[PDB]
């Protein structure tokens, strides 16, 4: 969204005698966005001069032009959030000083004022500065830890609750969304590996967890290779137990996708690749060896069984109650989570416990595509079909959660994008089918549960505590243009 | 209040194109 407000100034002072034209112009300026660099002191001084009338909104911008301008300005287009924001800030400082020379008072409602707007905006600019500095310092530039992550997300939530009243401004909303996208993308991969290890794990379970960790997080964790190399030689009598002959390796279903993760452990170095497309011995994906050689809770880390269960090519004689009880437990645990909006710390905790389950966004998408690839009609028992539909439930709600988390923000823009995201995910996830009705209801409940942004009517009343009958109009119009819903009616 | 509806419909059309 771009609008050249200089030509808008031309229109404003060309037809200054008409209030309707100025109202229309300021309306498309509000729905539009303006570059910060294009804004100087002379620019919006001429904006004020071009509309010297003060009818209702012209007067409103006479008192609070700064807040109105920052409610629609854009900064992200020029690749300079902090720099353009601070340039805008000092030119607005010049504006505030000019108005103070004209006259200064805390008129209307003290919650919002040009001086108050400048103070809040400079506080936000500072918080942006610490966000960038902590990102730079704790990422080691351009490429325990858990208490540090907890503390830093604590200062981020403190800055959020400081900036919580300021969410209905486009510039503030986009800055906050960018910061939160950066922080979430950083935290989703920077999770530690303490919880993977347990006594009941076998060699295969731990090595598979380590492959998932390597393919999920390798930025600054460089000690993995040596540990894996040592563990290969420590377990010399173990990998041969659950491996099949190379002659009948690739022919069995499900092992084709497992070959990528398998060759990493066979070669003896995660840095190696199967570029030649050679043939190597294949771990037996059959559950007869799986149950005897690994714990059922770590099955999602193992792509072969996911692919085979989704494909329904597993023999009915093969036992599958292990993953049945494991998946029932995890589904019940994750469904019982409260509908209340989890805090940012709570959101990070729930994300990291999801990552502990091995649900990687790329992995989830790449192994959920086959679910629609698999034929709808197949011969199967009751419990395997129940497992397949529960797999659809869990995998698809995880995929929707992750693809909405990457754009998650407690701002109106997140809902504005997420409505279309939900429509697209309905069109792709379900298509024209119907048997996905209940899973779709559960997915909608989850996405409206964990990612619910809430605006209080009392919050708007505080927003308009001192606002008279005039300022309600355009504030409500901006809220409707941003959120897209007639979310209240003002009847005092 | 008509041209704003024009612009919203155009933005929805662009979003459909992106989808």
């Amino acid at each position: 969204r771009t609008v050249d407000f200089k030509k808008l100034i031309e229109q404003l002072r060309a037809r200054a005698t008409d209030k309707a034209e100025a109202l229309n112009t300021v309306s498309q300026l509000e729905i539009g966005a303006v570059d910060a660099q294009d804004v100087t002191a002379s620019a919006v001084r001429a904006f004020v001069g071009a509309l010297p009338s003060s009818g209702y909104h012209f007067g409103f911008v006479r008192q609070n032009v700064v807040f109105y301008l920052l409610s629609h300005a854009t900064v992200q287009t020029a690749r300079d959030p902090l720099y353009a924001a601070e340039q805008l800030h000092e030119q607005l400082d010049r504006f505030l000083r000019h108005q103070h020379d004209g006259g200064g008072d805390e008129d209307r409602l003290p919650f919002y004022h040009n001086g108050a707007t400048l103070t809040a905006f400079q506080k936000l600019l500072q918080t942006l500065r610490e966000i960038q500095t902590v990102i730079a310092e704790q990422s080691g530039g351009t490429a325990g830890q858990q208490p540090l992550v907890r503390r830093v997300i604590t200062q981020l939530e403190t800055a959020a609750t400081e900036a919580r009243p300021y969410v209905n401004c486009r510039a503030v909303a986009e800055l906050l969304d960018l910061t939160y996208q950066r922080l979430i993308y950083w935290a989703c991969t920077l999770m530690p590996y303490v919880l993977f290890r347990r006594d009941t794990d076998t060699e295969l379970d731990t090595v598979l967890l380590m492959h998932f960790f390597y393919t999920h997080y390798r930025s600054v964790n460089g000690d993995l290779a040596v540990e894996f190399q040592n563990y290969v030689k420590n377990s010399v009598r173990h990998m041969s137990s659950f491996v099949s002959s190379d002659i009948d390796g690739d022919q069995k279903p499900g092992a084709e996708h497992m070959r990528d993760v398998s060759y990493k452990l066979f070669v003896g170095n995660l840095q190696a690749r199967d570029a030649s497309g050679l043939m190597f011995p294949i771990i037996s994906t059959r559950i007869s060896t799986v149950n005897l050689y690994l714990s059922p809770e770590r099955m999602f880390f193992h792509p072969g069984l996911i692919s085979r269960l989704l494909s329904e090519e597993v023999s009915p004689r093969a036992n599958l109650d292990a993953y049945a009880r494991v998946c029932d437990r995890v589904l019940e645990d994750h469904l019982h989570t409260p509908r209340r909006v989890q805090r940012l710390l709570d959101l990070t905790q729930m994300v990291m416990r999801l990552v502990e389950l091995g649900f990687n966004h790329d992995t989830c998408a790449a192994y959920a595509q086959m679910a629609l690839i698999q034929p709808a009609s197949q011969k199967s028992s009751l419990f395997v079909s129940e497992i397949r539909e529960k797999l659809i439930q869990i995998i698809y709600n995880f995929y929707t959660f992750f693809m909405c988390l990457y754009v998650y923000s407690p701002t109106f823009l997140f809902d504005h994008r997420r409505r279309l995201i939900l429509e697209q995910h309905r069109s792709t996830l379900i298509g024209s089918k119907e048997e996905l009705q209940h899973v779709w209801s559960n997915v909608t409940l989850n996405v409206n549960t964990h990612f619910a942004v809430q605006y209080t009517e009392e919050d708007f009343e505080a927003h308009t505590k001192g606002a008279t009958e005039a300022e309600r109009e355009y504030l409500y119009r901006d809220l409707h243009s941003k959120w897209g819903v007639h979310l209240f009616t003002l009847r005092p | 209040g008509d041209l704003e509806l024009q612009e919203t419909l155009a933005t929805e059309y662009f979003a459909l194109l992106h989808g």
